[PDB]
Formats: C-alpha cells, sequence, structure tokens
RNA sequence: AGCCCUAGCACAGGUGCUGCAUGGCCGUCGUCAGCUCGUGCCGUGAGGUGUUGGGUUAAGUCCCGCAACGAGCGCAACCCCCGCCGUUAGUUGCCAGCGGUUCGGCCGGGCACUCUAACGGGACUGCCCGCGAAAGCGGGAGGAAGGAGGGGACGACGUCUGGUCAGCAUGGCCCUUACGGCCUGGGCGACACACGUGCUACAAUGCCCACUACAAAGCGAUGCCACCCGGCAACGGGGAGCUAAUCGCAAAAAGGUGGGCCCAGUUCGGAUUGGGGUCUGCAACCCGACCCCAUGAAGCCGGAAUCGCUAGUAAUCGCGGAUCAGCCAUGCCGCGG
C-alpha cells in the first residue's frame, strides 16, 4: 500500500498550493482520483470524475490517508 | 476437419527445414523477423520465376538465400541487370552482406508448390475448375512420381454453395512417416471469393 | 481497432508498463511467445512450414 | 491444513515464505 | 573377493557390491536399518539371499540413488540377485521360479493433454 | 589444452561436423579426450489446435539445443590449419577456450 | 469383461506370515495408498491379540474370516413387471472379499479411538461369533432365505 | 531532389454486418473397421458381386471357401519416450582399487560403475507339449522383456448447412468533420438469484512443532540469486558465483523418528472483518499479490439425481514451465513419490 510519498499528483497541487494564497473554490475539477488527499488541505470541495461525471465532494480532516476515489463511487444502486 | 499438415509430420526423416541456422534466446526473434521479409519480398517480387523452396542459411552477417525456381534466368536479367538488383534490395534491408545463390529444378510437374500455383492461375482466367486438377494430376503423374492428388475447396465455378473436388492416381500415403510427400498450397483471388488449392506428390522410401 | 492498434504497439510510450508483445504476423494481441514475437497461430503455422529453424513435433 | 497461512502447509501450498515457514 | 549387479525400478539405480562372510550392509553409508527405518517392507529388498540360503553370509555395500524410498528397496533386491547370479552360474535355476531376475517394467505413465491425469478425464455435467 | 564447445539444434551434425575435430587435430596434433556429449536443454511449447474455443486437442512442439564439447591437450599450429579453415558445420556455434 | 475371464490380480505374500491373504486385508485397511501406516496398524493389532489372549494372531484372523463369509445372498433381477431379490450361493472369491471389505468396515464403525485396537477387538468379537461385520453377515444369509419363493429363478 | 509543414485531390482506416457467400485451421460420430476404384461377371435399370459366408483377430488382421482377380484411402508397419545388453566418448560418476583427505569425491589418480547422448543389438509365435484343414487358440522352456512388453505422434469416404468475418486471408454489403482516430477517467470485477468446473474442509489411517537427502523433468547475464547483515516476517542492504551436466531458483511433500492435542465445532476448518506493513508499477479507490497481529463463519461426509478410473491406473503428495512489471493460477501443459 506505499510508504515513500504519498503519489499523489502534480497538476493537483499546483491548484491546491497556488489556491490558498488566498482561496475558496468549488469549481475545482478534477480526473485525478488515484492522488492520496493531502495532510489538511480541507475545505475545498474538490469536484471528482467517476467516469460520467464530476462529484461535489466536500472534505473534512478525518478522511485524510484516503485516495480521492473512495467518494465519487463508479456504479449505481449497490 | 482431421489430418496433419505432413512437411510438420515429416520434418524428423524425410524433410528438412526452410532455414538451417542454429542460434539463441534473444537473436532468433529477429534473425526470424528478417528471414520472413526476406521472403517477403522475394515471393512478392519474383513470382514468375515460380519460386518453390526459399531455402535459408546464417553464420553472422553471410547469408546463403538459395532461391529455387526452374525459370532460373528470369531472375537474373540477361548478364546480371536484375540479379545485382536484388542482392542490392536484400543488403539495403539487411544491413549485413547478402550471398544469393539460384537453382533449377529438372521437372517443375513435381514441385507441389509449383502445381499448386499453376492450377490456382488457372482459376483466376475462369478456367475449367475440375479438367484443371484431372489435368494436373496426370501432368504430375506424367512426371514419373509414384502418387499425386490435387484437391480445391469452395465456390468452384463461382458456386453459392461451396464444394470441394479432389481427384488422384496411385499411391498417396499420408501415414506413411517415410513417405517422402512434397505439399503445395496455393491461393486464387477470385472476384467472387477466395479458393484453396492443395498439391500432394508421392516418391519417396526406405 | 487493428490498425492504429498494431502501430501504436510499436512506439515507445508515456510509462514503459504500457508496452506489450504482438504476433509480428498475425497482428494480435494475445498468446504472443517471447522467443518468438508470434501468435500460438501465426506460428503452429510456421512451426509447419518448417520456416522455423530446429523446431520439431515432440512424442514421449 | 492447506488454507492456513499460518500453517506450515498453508505456505507450501500458497508457495510463499514468513515466520510460519521461514528460509532454512 | 567382490561381485556386482545393477538393480534398477522406475527411475532408482542400485550399484551392488557383496563380500563373503559377516551378514551386514552399507547403504550409502549407513547401515541398512538407519536408511530403512521404519519402512516395514525393506526386508524384502534381502529376500534373494533367503532364497538362495546365503541368508547373511555376505555383506554388502550399495549405493543407490534416483527417485524413491521404495523403488530404491526393490531397485536393490534386483542387485542383490544380479550379483549372485556372478558369482554361481547355478544361481538361476531357483531365482526364476521366483523372478527375482525380471526388471520391472512399470512407470508413471505420462499426463496427456485434456485429462486431468493420464487417465483421469474431467467431470461431463450432460445438462 | 584445447576446450572448444558445440552447440546445436541438428544432433546429426554436430557428432559430424565436429568429428572433423577428432581427426584434424589426431593426424596433425597427438592427444584426445574424445567427444562428451552434455545433457540436452529441450524448449517446449504447447498449443490449441485450432483459432478458437477448443481449450482440449493441443499439439507439442520442442526446438531441443544439443550441447557437445571437445577437449585436445596438443596444442600447435600444426593443428591451427585445418582448424584454422576447412569446413563442414552450417548452422553450428563454437566457443574456442584454453 | 466382455471378451475374457479376468485372471485374479495375484498378491506377493505377506513378509511376516506370509499369507497373501493378510495382505489381501492390509490392502484394504490402506487408505489414500499409504501402505506403510496401513501395514504397522495391522500388525500392531496382531499384538492387541497377544496381550489379550493366549492364542496366535493368525489362527485369530482366519477363523473370524471364515466366519463372516456369508454362503447365500439375493443378486437383483428385473422381469418386465417386478423386481426380483433372488438367492443364488456365493462364488468362494466373493466371500474372500466381503468378508475382508466387511470386518474393515465394521471396525472402522467401531468405538475406541485408534486404527490398531479397532481392528484388534472387531477380529477377537467376530472370532467369537459376535461381530458387527457378522451382523452384516446373517442378514445376507437371511434376506436370501426370506427371498426363498423367488430362489427358483437363478440365471 | 529529398524530406518535412499547411490548402487541396486520388486514397487510407473501420474487432462495423454476413461462418448460410468463402480459404485456412479446429471440434464431432471416432482411432470406430470401415469407405471405395479398375477391370471381369449378374441385372431392362437404380444397382449387385468383389466387401457375403465358415474359422480368427484389437481391426475389411489373417486363413479356408467362393464369378471374381487385383488395387487405392483406412488398420497394422516406417518416427518419439519407456523398459534389457553391447559399441563409441570423460571439468557428471567414484576407495570400485591404492595413496595422500583441514575428512566437502576436495587433491592427485582412473572410467570400472552410475549417469549424460549417439549409434547398434533384442522378440519372430522362432522352440517343446496339446487342439486345428489352415490362420491361429490353450499351456510350458528359455529370456530384462511373449504372443499388440507399456505410453505417445498419427484421425479413411464423409456426417453434423458444427465452430471462427474478433488471429489472419477473403466476395459482398454498410461508415466515411465519423460505425475512423487520440486521450483522460469509468466498465469488462455490478448482485434477489440459478447451473457448470474446481479448490479447501468437515478430522485421531488426523492436525501441530522439532529434527531427519529417498531425488525424479525444467527455468535463469534489462536475469537465477548462493552467503552475510537488518527485520517475528513480506522484504531491504551489501555481495560472490554461473552465457550455467560446473553456479542459482531448490525446501521436494507425503514418509521416518520424537514430542504435543484426547473426540471437543476442538491445537478440526480458515471463510469474514479490523489493524499495521512489504513489493511491482507513472498510478494499486473502484480493481493487485505478499507478510504479520487480532477476528475466527459455514461445515460432524451431503435429497432425488449424477461423474472418473481396469495398474504404476484410481486414490494421495509435492516439483517446474508457458504468458508475465506485478498478479487475482485453486486454471492450464508437464515431472516424479
Ligand atoms: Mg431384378
Ligand atoms: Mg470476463
Amino acid at each position: 500500500s506505499l510508504k515513500k510519498g504519498v503519489f499523489v499528483d502534480d497538476h493537483l497541487l499546483e491548484k491546491v498550493l497556488e489556491l490558498n494564497a488566498k482561496g475558496e473554490k468549488r469549481l475545482i475539477k478534477t480526473w485525478s482520483r488515484r492522488s492520496t488527499i493531502v495532510p489538511e488541505m480541507v475545505g475545498h470541495t474538490i469536484a471528482v470524475y467517476n467516469g460520467k461525471q464530476h462529484v461535489p465532494v466536500y472534505i473534512t480532516e478525518n478522511m485524510v490517508g484516503h485516495k480521492l476515489g473512495e467518494f465519487a463511487p463508479t456504479r449505481t444502486y449497490r | 476437419g482431421n489430418k496433419i499438415h505432413p512437411i510438420g509430420f515429416r520434418l524428423g526423416i524425410t524433410r528438412d527445414w526452410e532455414s538451417r541456422w542454429y542460434a539463441g534466446k534473444k537473436q532468433y526473434r529477429h534473425l526470424l523477423l528478417e528471414d520472413q521479409r526476406i521472403r517477403g519480398l522475394l515471393e512478392k517480387e519474383l513470382y514468375s520465376a515460380g519460386l518453390a523452396r526459399v531455402d535459408i542459411e546464417r553464420a553472422a552477417d553471410n547469408v546463403a538465400v538459395t532461391v529455387h525456381v526452374a525459370k532460373p534466368g528470369v531472375v537474373i536479367g540477361r548478364g546480371g541487370e536484375r540479379i545485382r538488383v536484388l542482392r542490392e534490395e536484400l543488403a539495403k534491408l539487411t544491413g549485413k552482406n547478402v550471398a544469393l545463390n539460384v537453382q533449377e529444378v529438372q521437372n517443375p510437374n513435381l514441385s507441389a508448390p509449383l502445381v499448386a500455383q499453376r492450377v490456382a492461375e488457372q482459376i483466376e482466367r475462369r478456367f475449367a475448375v475440375r479438367r484443371a486438377i484431372k489435368q494436373a494430376v496426370q501432368r504430375v503423374m506424367e512426371s514419373g512420381a509414384k502418387g499425386a492428388k490435387v484437391i480445391v475447396s469452395g465456390r468452384i465455378g463461382g458456386a453459392e454453395q461451396a464444394r470441394t473436388e479432389w481427384a488422384a492416381q496411385g499411391r498417396v500415403p499420408l501415414h506413411t512417416l517415410r513417405a517422402n510427400i512434397d505439399y503445395g498450397f496455393a491461393l486464387a483471388r477470385t472476384t467472387y471469393g477466395v479458393l484453396g488449392v492443395k498439391a500432394y506428390i508421392f516418391l519417396g522410401e526406405v | 481497432a487493428r490498425k492504429a492498434l498494431i502501430e501504436k504497439a510499436k512506439r515507445t510510450p508515456k510509462f514503459k508498463v504500457r508496452a506489450y508483445t504482438r504476433c509480428v504476423r498475425c497482428g494480435r494481441a494475445r498468446s504472443v511467445y517471447r522467443f518468438f514475437g508470434l501468435c500460438r497461430i501465426c506460428l503452429r503455422e510456421l512451426a509447419h512450414k518448417g520456416q522455423l529453424p530446429g523446431v520439431r513435433k515432440a512424442s514421449w | 491444513g492447506k488454507g492456513d497461512r499460518r500453517t506450515r502447509r498453508g505456505k507450501i501450498w500458497r508457495g510463499t515464505y514468513g515466520k510460519y515457514r521461514p528460509r532454512k | 573377493e567382490q561381485y556386482y549387479g545393477t538393480g534398477r525400478r522406475k527411475e532408482a539405480v542400485a550399484r551392488v557390491f557383496l563380500r563373503p562372510g559377516n551378514g551386514k550392509v552399507t547403504v550409502n553409508g549407513q547401515d541398512f536399518n538407519e536408511y530403512f527405518q521404519g519402512l516395514v517392507r525393506a526386508v524384502a529388498a534381502l529376500e534373494p539371499l533367503r532364497a538362495v540360503d546365503a541368508l547373511g553370509r555376505f555383506d554388502a555395500y550399495i549405493t543407490v540413488r534416483g527417485g524413491g524410498k521404495s523403488g530404491q528397496i526393490d531397485a536393490i533386491k534386483l542387485g542383490i540377485a544380479r550379483a549372485l547370479v556372478q558369482y554361481n552360474p547355478d544361481y538361476r535355476a531357483k531365482l526364476k521360479p521366483l523372478g527375482f531376475l525380471t526388471r520391472d517394467a512399470r512407470v508413471v505413465e505420462r499426463k496427456k493433454y485434456g485429462k486431468h491425469k493420464a487417465r483421469r478425464a474431467p467431470q461431463y455435467s450432460k445438462r | 589444452k584445447i576446450r572448444i564447445k558445440l552447440r546445436g539444434f541438428d544432433h546429426k551434425t554436430l557428432d559430424a561436423s565436429a568429428q572433423k575435430i577428432v581427426e584434424a587435430a589426431r593426424r596433425s596434433g597427438a592427444q584426445v579426450s574424445g567427444p562428451i556429449p552434455l545433457p540436452t536443454r529441450v524448449r517446449r511449447f504447447t498449443v490449441i489446435r485450432g483459432p478458437f474455443k477448443h481449450k482440449d486437442s493441443r499439439e507439442h512442439f520442442e526446438l531441443r539445443t544439443h550441447n557437445r564439447l571437445v577437449d585436445i591437450i596438443n596444442p600447435n599450429r600444426k593443428t591451427i590449419e585445418q582448424l584454422m579453415t576447412l569446413d563442414l558445420p552450417t548452422g553450428v556455434e563454437i566457443e574456442i577456450k584454453t | 469383461a466382455r471378451r475374457r475371464r479376468a485372471e485374479v490380480r495375484q498378491l506377493q505374500p505377506d513378509l511376516v506370515y506370509g499369507d497373501v491373504l493378510v495382505t489381501a486385508f492390509i490392502n484394504k485397511i490402506m487408505r489414500d495408498g499409504k501402505k506403510n501406516l496401513a501395514a504397522r496398524i495391522f500388525y500392531d493389532a496382531c499384538k492387541i491379540i497377544q496381550e489379550k489372549t493366549g492364542q496366535e494372531p493368525l489362527k485369530v484372523f482366519k477363523q473370524a474370516v471364515e466366519n463372516v463369509k456369508p454362503r447365500m445372498e439375493v443378486r437383483s433381477r428385473r422381469v418386465g413387471g417386478a423386481n426380483y431379490q433372488v438367492p443364488m450361493e456365493v462364488s468362494p472369491r466373493r466371500q474372500q472379499s466381503l468378508a475382508l471389505r466387511w470386518l474393515v468396515q465394521a471396525a472402522n464403525q467401531r468405538p475406541e479411538r485408534r486404527a490398531a485396537v479397532r481392528i484388534a477387538h472387531e477380529l477377537m468379537d467376530a472370532a467369537e461369533g459376535k461381530g458387527g461385520a457378522v451382523k452384516k453377515k446373517e442378514d445376507v444369509e437371511r434376506m436370501a432365505e426370506a427371498n426363498r419363493a423367488y430362489a427358483h429363478y437363478r440365471w
């Protein structure tokens, strides 16, 4: 399950870090569902692609080490 | 849907390979693909010679390439104006230095792989599908063979129901290992679809 | 898609994981032996001709 | 037997090694 | 001084030298009963002697390798017998009636494709 | 003291082509420790006969490397002559050693 | 067995009492092809007929077996209208097998927790003539005899 | 000139439909003892005879008989492996025999033996009894092997309008700013259910732990990894050897011997779930396998039904390989005990 970094995506932090020099966005869309949710970069509601669309996932502290797609489920009535 | 390939079956006695070159577990893949694109260009751009075997040898950057025909000169020119073009084409893709023999079969109606092509040719020139078989067998049986047999698959005469004409003579002991039976397979790209032609010539023994 | 595919399998790719074998003859994704680049089909074929050196029918 | 990764058999069968089947 | 036979039995080969006198039997550098320990049938391997009455008035030195403990057991049995025909022509006329002299032709028959196991085919359900 | 390897697909023409090296090293060399045959390295392939589902009924192909070994204890240039060039191998490999 | 009448696969004699009939028995005891353990068991069982009775094991074995051989049995028979259990005699090869089969089975049905004891007791209790083997012997003999009426077909 | 870039054009491309337009290749009846032809003869003819009959065989195998006499595709035999002996050959065998041995066939010394691998020999109903017209059948001797010694490869005319246009080839038809292409993500892994094929068990002829060469096919130089150290371990360091009958994967496991559990849903059985980690890979949520701590489910040998196998077979126990970064392999193809 890894232990040398958290294999989280370049294009995502670039956008998170440089969003947090004063930034409060929900319109933030992404296809990088395999990137680990990073220590406390919370607040911002990410929009995750499940294969069909982007899901409004508002993020909290207690859901950190989890990868992004655990919240954007990929199939229906399960 | 039974019956082995009769060369495959006999690569023990009674028949040797179209490639007598040794090697090992990282060259073979490539010493092969080459081996093939060689015959790739040869079989396409030398059809008229009428090339039966295309035997090949190797020993690091040399290659024997003994091309068998019975129209041997149609490969050459009238002195060497083509056979020079070819040792040129070969070594252009084969970044190596290519030998290039040429050969004559003293009797081409014993060359199954020709007998096939001949009959195949005829079929495209809307010929007599059944007397072709009748003739070709008699040709091969004429050149002192011990046994002959020819097969066409189907759409015989453009027919909508695919059929199968066959004809034979003398022995063709397809179950004997010491048989020495040449096997020729030819295509036939007619307007209405592809026929397929097989040729079998018996000779051998002890 | 078998054409745009046979080609793309010759390329070098973003990340080497996306590589793979492919019957160089019969352009084929599955059952391609490493010591040949050859689909079990386009293979049983050559083998029978003798175009494959030293390869015999096994029997015991 | 062959299904307990914590028997020795469990590991022969699985093919693996570890505490319950070490590499000699 | 010396005598020989070569016993074989299904991947198992038996180098056997007898010597006169004692009764002890070294096998791959071990006493018989250390190599064949608990293995209830081994006492048979030296049955060829009890056949001729050389009960235990030979020693024997024996290398035996290849495959199996019980196959070895029978392998030896062939040596112990093929050895004494070559220390007496007439050691024959009462080992044939018991046939300690036949090789024993039998061997792991081959795994065939499509079967599970040589002969055992798989399970037909029909509907 | 010469140690030359001989690998092959064709069993009959190692024992052929490299038993010219048990003559042209006996006639102009001297002592010979004969050909020693090393166990074969058999490479089996197993193919389903048809192009489609018939998972039983297959064919078996094996390509077998026959390995042959030669030692000769008189290293002259009396020998490196027919054993420099005078050929009849055509799909062989050789390792030259000392 | 359409063509020939099949040779009775012969057995190596025992490496102890020297009896075919023993190995026969040993073979039946054998499970997954483990003849070793199989043999240990039968011998270790002969030891519990010293410790228990003054008699010689072999004699007990023989005499118990002889006690579990049936003489009659009902072989089934179809006829177009009903099913008929027809009593015929028992050929000595079948006797041999049923007995030895039955012993082992009777024996593995017993309570004691160990191979060599179950064998032993059974062997004793049946040479006395009160085996659970001997049950499924007098039953067969009885089942014939009760169907003594149909005993006039016997093909 | 080439070659490249945009604007055109002729064209490419399509795993888009048709296996009932096809080729090739496979499966099936079935390794069943059959299916035919030439000429003669019988019949107005379709056809028959031959190929039926009697004996015999695994077999249309042979024999005797006969308006038939022969032949071809089959069967058998020619090829591979396994059994017994010889010939040739020594970086695998060895006190087999003697010397040295830090006691590791390691060091000289030697292929005798074992083996490795190439060629040969051997079995033919040839011998004796008995029956028979014959072929051959029942016995016996010799012999490693008897009467097809055991396993393969090998599939007749043809049948199933069998299978496959998605391996490839191919007639035809349909798409051609899209039924072509390229990418990011998702799906092929969904789950009230129902069959197939398996794996693992339900235990004491058993489980557990310790020790204890019986070895008999294969794979390895962008690799097999000996040996050291770190870690309960997966694995991570360093690092030797071997293009490999030399070095490595490699421990075979059932077995043997000791000990332990005492008939308990258990020291049987290891499903489920919690947690912490290892590895491969750009990346392991959906969707990897591995190690360890915990959790321990159903299962006490299975209704009516139904499958496999006749001997080294079945039952049972491990070993390797192919594809492959890794792997969902309990599958497959193989090896021995
Ligand atoms: Mg009439
Ligand atoms: Mg699927």
